[PDB]
């Protein structure tokens, strides 16, 4: 999903509200905050009702402008939420009338989201490899800064994982697949406007080709 | 008109999701807690720096860190919810890795703690990935031109901690002497451990 949460390269932020080694506080800033993540995983483990790529994916459906203005902690508050309405386990009516006020929620999906590909590649440490010049409207664990692009693999996982097109929608069809660690020069990202060296992003099987 | 839309006070909104779904008996006792104290006392840097120290005086586990971080991490029993797959990169003389999520937050919790905010904010995520040495500089920390920046983007289940070089005058420390020195920071890949004048 091309959404605002796919910020890598966004040009026009300041900067980062940090130091090394500044104190950063405790963990918790505020007496909610260990709220969302503890109800994600009662979610995930206990009521078995999403999976974690579901609560990615319901984050990057939050409307952008809301997404843009809200804290980190109440995002996941916002899509935990979210999900327990669309699964059928709490209402927004009672989460607002507990909430004794508006509790608006993130966005319907716009896909139903698509299957683990069926025709991938095994590919070995150092081979050449593109990213799918593809578009996907669900969820995506793809960075578009990457779509396209030529790397080198640097590690083939020695796990397996759902494809998150299709876990992120709960669909029945993610099967599993390795991940790949693919090094891309900063100059294939960013061409001539960047300072950095090289990028590794973690792609999916499922993401790519040979390259040529 | 580009406005907010109306919402209830953030801490009403998240109690009422609490209260919704404890009410409903679908949250066991003291589950949320169990996670706050998980969360606060067990995620913790202070377990990568002692990962860090091992691998430093220790060539055998050095290699097995970097070549099967998982197997080298769970020695020490550190595997955990986000660091379940572990992958350690090498900082060398001509290399700085640093990590990122550019897509939301994704950390190696159990080795480095939960992220700090400013690993989670819209500045970290859009910019390190294009400028990271302009990044790290405004950070407080310097690479010099001949050394390759390296950002790993957190897209998919790998967990990653950074390796950094052992700084020299600490020849000869203990493993608690170097544990003191490895940082968040240094983990997460923004800052060189530091030697006291
Ligand atoms: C809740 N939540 C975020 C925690 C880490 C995995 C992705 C979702
Ligand atoms: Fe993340
Ligand atoms: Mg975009
Ligand atoms: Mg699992
Ligand atoms: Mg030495
Ligand atoms: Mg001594």
């Amino acid at each position: 999903m091309d959404g605002v949460h796919d910020l890598a390269g966004v040009q026009g932020f300041g900067k980062v509200p940090h130091t090394v080694n500044a104190d950063i506080g405790p963990t918790f800033h505020a007496e909610w905050e260990h709220l969302p993540y503890s109800l994600m995983f009662a979610g995930v483990a206990e009521l078995g009702a999403f999976s974690v790529d579901e609560v990615r994916y319901v984050v990057e459906r939050m409307e952008p402008r809301h997404y843009m203005m809200t804290p980190y902690y109440e995002r996941y508050v916002i899509g935990v939420a979210t999900l327990m309405v669309e699964k059928g386990i709490l209402t927004q009516d009672e989460l607002e009338s507990l909430a004794g006020g508006p509790f608006p929620l993130s966005r319907p999906s716009e896909s139903e989201g698509r299957p683990a590909p069926v025709e991938t590649t095994t590919f070995e440490v150092g081979q050449r490899v593109r990213v799918r010049d593809e578009y996907v409207p669900g969820h995506i664990r793809m960075p578009a800064y990457c779509r396209g692009r030529v790397g080198t693999i640097s590690h083939r996982t020695t796990e397996k994982w759902p494809f998150p097109d299709a876990i992120g929608h709960g669909r029945n069809d993610a099967g599993e697949e390795p991940t790949y660690h693919v090094k891309f020069a900063a100059e294939e990202l960013f061409g001539s406007d960047t300072d950095g060296g090289s990028v590794v992003v973690d792609l999916f099987e499922g993401y790519l080709e040979p390259a040529a | 008109e580009n406005a907010a839309p109306a919402q209830a006070p953030v801490s009403d909104r998240a109690w009422a999701l609490f209260r919704a779904l404890d009410g409903k008996g679908l949250v066991p006792d003291g589950y949320v807690e169990g996670w706050k104290k998980t969360f606060e006392e067990d995620f913790s840097p202070r377990r990568g720096a002692e990962l860090v120290a091992r691998a430093w005086t220790d060539p055998e586990f050095r290699q097995l860190l970097l070549t099967d971080g998982t197997a080298a991490v769970a020695q020490y029993g550190y595997l955990g919810p986000q660091g379940e797959y572990i992958v350690a990169v090498e900082d060398t003389p001509t290399l700085k890795n640093v990590i990122v999520c550019s897509l939301c937050s994704c950390t190696a919790w159990p080795i480095l703690g939960l992220p700090p905010t400013w690993y989670k904010s819209f500045e970290y995520r859009a910019r390190v990935v294009r400028e990271p040495r302009k990044v790290l500089s405004e950070m407080g920390t310097e690479i010099a031109s001949d050394i390759e920046i390296r950002v790993y983007d957190t897209t998919a289940e790998t967990r990653y901690m950074v390796l950094p070089q052992r700084p020299a005058g600490t020849e000869g420390w203990s493993q608690e002497q170097l544990q003191e020195i490895v940082t968040k920071d240094c983990l997460i890949g923004v800052a060189i451990p530091q030697v006291p004048t």
